[PDB]
Formats: structure tokens, sequence, C-alpha cells
């Protein structure tokens, strides 16, 4: 057998579902060895009897631990810790085949087409979602539901965009994109597609086909709301009830008692309120929407059961107002009703991630804060994404000389080599850092040092709990 | 709330491809990519890139 660097310090978990699995097992722990991973466990689901114990983030830190897992591989998402090795501690869950192809081919592989989860429908798909379609609202919220699909977000268009999102034909990024011709060949063949298809595969749980996808597809004829308004009506309406989408997420009681205020500062396009509106109510939720004009004990008095608000922003003045009125109430964003559908469990905002409460202003500007980032996976990409984001930059998974950042959790391969090299010429001096600065910066709403001791750790992965995404949760 | 007129889109090309790039379309910027990772067999090791921001059509 052949050798390589290809897996140098990875730690891999191989999770074995039956015994007849285990020949299985023993060789991809020998191609991971013999390609240079830092550890291999393998792990027999059918030799403990685990649902007697609670398999939760301490049990799989102590037992895995302590240094970090990046990879579990499984054929099967059946197994009892699953939500929070993948929603909690971002970890990719894939089956034995990505191990053996990226071995063949010599390079990590994308991660998102070897998900075992049968819900991660655009798991082959890397869409692009247009600026200049989308406030921010929508844009976070389509962004949250592609991502649970098990899809790739991008913010460049390239022959590998598989899908455009846009919201009508006069969206001017469709000319643009279909001008970009060489000679006249074009980059590629372009799909430009409504939100509903995202949302008709989050709904329903299975694939578009037939006219209901035909629909789905740009048509330049729609020049007008009320064309828009039919074609949601008909792809994601109320006589498509959820099909399997329940079968997949079996908890249908999920927001029982639980009654959601919900804040202007969201101004949705009105269907995807309808669809967000429905997505709670299918949970057995209820849901208030409130107005800028609203009195606001006079709403809070009527409707007493009211305990959760939901907003986009952390500074609106009908926040303020509500906390005022209702001191003990929930305060949570959109993307926080979505990470509980994907654990299956009502959790405080406290005990989620700092992504999931209305978001801080901007503490940086673009020209301040473009990061590059390397070394991250699967679902740590789409976290770094949303978290430079909301401190108010752009990412980047190219490096160039436009970058202001490069942002790593380790010191391999090529990215770190070049920009530690650029962080060191006057010309260009970009600033290596770690995760936990962006983490540290948008929990503690400063701009802190990024040379600090702390955020020039490079070794993170030699503790779980240091993994992106866990600053800021409550035990 | 969306970007609008005089804003701008990234495109990923070979560099090799940006002296062939529609002429119609209005450049901002071109940059060079470094160190690039290919990911998928569609692209090859040594793959040469850059990123253009082209600004959206009027």
């Amino acid at each position: 057998s052949s050798t390589s660097l290809l897996f140098e310090q990875l730690n891999f978990l191989i999770l074995v579902a039956a015994e007849a699995e285990l020949p299985i097992a023993h060789s991809t722990r020998k191609l991971l060895m013999d390609n240079s991973c830092n550890n291999c466990q393998i792990y027999e689901l059918y030799n403990e009897n685990l649902k007697d114990v609670k398999t939760d983030k301490d049990w799989f830190m102590n037992k895995f631990g302590p240094q970090t897992v990046h990879f579990v591989i499984s054929n099967t998402i059946n197994f009892p810790f699953y939500k929070i090795v993948y929603f909690d501690l971002l970890i990719p869950v894939v089956s034995h085949t990505w191990v053996q192809d990226s071995v063949k081919t010599k390079r990590h592989l994308r991660t998102n087409m070897y998900s075992p989860n049968p819900f991660h429908l655009l798991r082959d798909c890397q869409v692009y979602i247009s600026k200049s379609s989308f406030n921010k609202c929508e844009y976070i919220l389509y962004s949250d539901l592609l991502h649970l699909l098990g899809g790739t977000l991008v913010n460049y268009i390239s022959n590998r965009t598989t899908h455009v999102i846009v919201q009508s034909p006069q969206d001017p990024i469709i000319a643009t994109v279909s001008k970009l011709t060489f000679g006249e060949k074009p980059l590629r063949e372009w799909k430009f597609v409504y939100p509903i298809w995202i949302l008709y595969h989050f709904k329903m749980a299975k694939p578009l086909k037939g006219e209901l996808a035909t629909l789905c597809e740009l048509d330049m004829q729609d020049t007008s709301e009320e064309q828009l308004f039919a074609k949601w009506e008909e792809v994601i309406g109320d006589k498509q009830t959820s099909s399997s989408q329940l079968t997949l997420h079996p908890n249908k009681t999920l927001f029982k008692n639980h009654h959601f205020a919900i804040s202007p500062d969201l101004n949705f396009f009105t269907p995807l309120y309808w669809f967000l509106k429905g997505f709670i109510e299918d949970l057995d939720g209820k849901v208030t929407p409130l107005s800028f004009s609203d009195d606001l004990k006079s709403v809070y008095q009527a409707f007493p059961d009211i305990d959760c608000y939901i907003g986009h922003s952390a500074n609106s003045p009908i926040l303020e107002k509500t906390k005022s009125i209702k001191p003990e109430i929930h305060v949570g964003n959109v993307s926080w009703l979505f990470y509980m559908f994907a654990l299956q469990k009502f959790t405080p905002v406290s005990q989620c991630k700092l992504i999931h409460q209305p978001f801080h202003a901007k503490l940086f500007t673009s020209k301040e804060l473009t990061v590059a980032y390397t070394n991250y996976f699967g679902s740590q990409r789409f976290y770094i994404q949303r978290l430079v984001e909301i401190l108010g930059g752009l990412s980047t998974p190219e490096l160039t000389r436009k970058n202001t950042h490069l942002i790593t959790k380790s010191t391999i391969g090529k990215k770190f080599k070049v920009a530690k090299k650029w962080s060191l010429d006057p010309q260009n001096a970009i600033i290596v850092t770690n995760h936990m600065w962006l983490e540290q910066c948008y929990m503690n709403n400063s701009k802190l040092n990024p040379k600090d001791s702390r955020f020039q750790n490079f070794k993170l992965d030699d503790n779980m709990g240091w993994n992106i995404g866990q600053i800021g949760m409550d035990h | 709330g969306p970007l609008g007129s005089g804003s701008s889109i990234r495109v990923k090309l070979l560099q090799e491809s940006v002296v062939k790039l529609n002429p119609k379309l209005v450049k901002h910027n071109f940059y060079r990519v470094e160190a690039n990772d290919s990911e998928e067999e569609e692209t090859e090791f040594d793959d040469q890139f850059c990123i253009a921001d082209i600004q959206l059509v009027d």
C-alpha cells in the first residue's frame, strides 16, 4: 500500500454499526494510518448498552477526547450522539467512501456529498444566494435552510456553481452572470431558481420533481408580485403538507406551549413569513407578529402565553421595550428556531451558540475584516462564514492579497505557509490569527488584538472544547 | 436591504481566462489567487485562478 501525509495531524473516529462491518472499519483505519492520520479510534456501537446512558457532549468529549475528533466515519446517522457531534460540535459525519475517494484523488474531498443523513437532500449543490435579490434577514434564513439540507453556500460565482438563488427576473445578477462569456463560450450552463427551490426540500423532506420542479425555475415573464405569489402558493402552499418532513424529524410537538412574538425588524417577503409561521405552527407553536405601531403592553396583556421573542437586531427598540415588560422572555433569532429543530429539543438561547441571539451592530467594516480561512471542515466553514458576516466583515475560501486576515486553528497547509510569509512583508502584512479571536470579538462586542497569545495558539485541536462554535455556550 | 447599482459580484476564473472575458463587463478589481487547494477532481492541482469583482450590469 502507498503512503502520504494526506491526513497529517487529523483525528478520526470510526463507528461500527454491526459486527459484519468490522472488516470495512479495519480497511479504513489502515487507509488512514498509511496516510499519516494522527489518531484513529474504532468504536463498536453494538458492543455497549448505550440506551441507558446519556450520550451528551460531556460523555462524547470524555470518551473520545481530550483532543478533538476531526471526522466521524459512519455509514449511518443512527447513533445516539449524532446530533451533538454534527449540530453542536460541528464535526463532519461521512461514509467510509470519503476516506477511500480522498486517498484515491490525493485530496480532502468536500464532506457534504458523503453525509449519510437522508435529510441532506442538497448535498451535491454549491449554491450562490444573490444579495441583490434579498435583504439581510432573508439571506440568513435561506442560508440556514440550505445548510440544514446539506448544501454548500458560496459567495463567488464559478464554473462549479450549481444553483443561483434569485427573487425575481428584475435582479441584475441574472444578466450579469449570463454575460460571463469568453471569446463566445459560457463559463457554464446556469440554473437560476426561486427560493422555493430550497423551501420545498426543507418543508417536504423529499426531492423536487415534475411540474413543481419546473415552477421553481426562474421565469423571465414573472414581472409582477402577483405572479411570484402564485408560484410560491403552488409549490409550498397549504395544499402541500409536509409529507415526510416529520418522518425524519419526529418531534411534532417541539414548540408545544411556546408562543413566539415576531419582531417587525424581520421584513420578509410576505409568503416567506407565511412559510415561517406555518413551520412554527406545524410544530405546535403559536405565532404573533408585532408591528411598530403596537402598544406592546396591550399585546402582552392580551396574550400572556407569549414566552419567546424572535428578532433580527439586538438593538431594536421593540426588543428593549419587550424586555422591560417581560423580563424572563426568551430572546432569539430565526436561526435559533432552526437549531432547536435540528436538535429536536427546545433549548434556551444561553445554552445555544453566539449566532442564535439577535445580532449585534456591525463591529467591523469589510475594509477592516475580509478574512480567508483554512483547515476548517464541513459545518465549521458555514459557522465561520456566519460569524464573520455578523461581525460586519466578508469571508473568502480563497486567499488573495485583498484579504486582511487568515483565520486558522493549526499550522498545516499551503495558505498558512503563504500567509505567514505575507505577514512579515510590509507591502502585504496580512494578520494570521485563530477563530477564538472572531468569537471573542463578537461575544465582547469589542475589537480585540488578534496578536494576543491566546489568539496565536495554533494547536487548538489539542482540546475538543476549543472547537469553533463552543465559545459562548452555557452548560 | 439588497445590494443595488454599482455593486459587484465575485467570480473565480482561470487566470488564462481573464484576457478572454467578455470585454463589455466592467471589472472593478482582479486578484491573483495563491495557495489554492483543489477539493474536486474537476480542478487540477496546479490550476492558477484569480478572483474578479464584476460590476452588476446596468
